[PDB]
């Protein structure tokens, strides 16, 4: 398992979406999370909604198993589909 | 006059979905 999060450095909900993910990979042996800089690296919600395939206006900005994958909302809900399931 | 801009919270911190945020570049 493999989770991408697009933009941490730069606010509160998009760090808690990335903790989300890091918390999950303390958790477990199977599941790899990855930081990428957007704010820094000149990229921006233009660029991440195109690569997803949908049009996105907010964050959160991650993907699980290289698919978007909203993050803090959809993350919470996904967990939740398999933990309290 | 002289005054500060304070917003009051009436929900708690849950930890469970909150969708956006506004954040970029």
């Amino acid at each position: 398992m493999q989770t991408v999060i697009f933009g941490r450095s730069g606010c509160p909900y998009s760090v808690r979406a990335k903790d989300l993910a890091e918390k999950l990979s303390n958790e477990r042996d199977d599941f790899q999370y990855q930081y990428v800089d957007i704010r820094a690296e000149g990229i921006t919600k233009e660029d991440l909604q195109q690569k997803a395939g949908k049009p996105v206006e907010t964050v959160p900005q991650i993907f699980v198993d290289q698919q978007h994958i909203g993050g803090y909302t959809d993350f919470a809900a996904w967990v939740k589909e398999n933990l309290d399931a | 006059g002289a005054e500060d801009a304070q917003d009051d919270l009436v929900p708690s911190i849950q930890d469970d979905g909150s969708e956006s945020g506004a954040c970029k570049i």
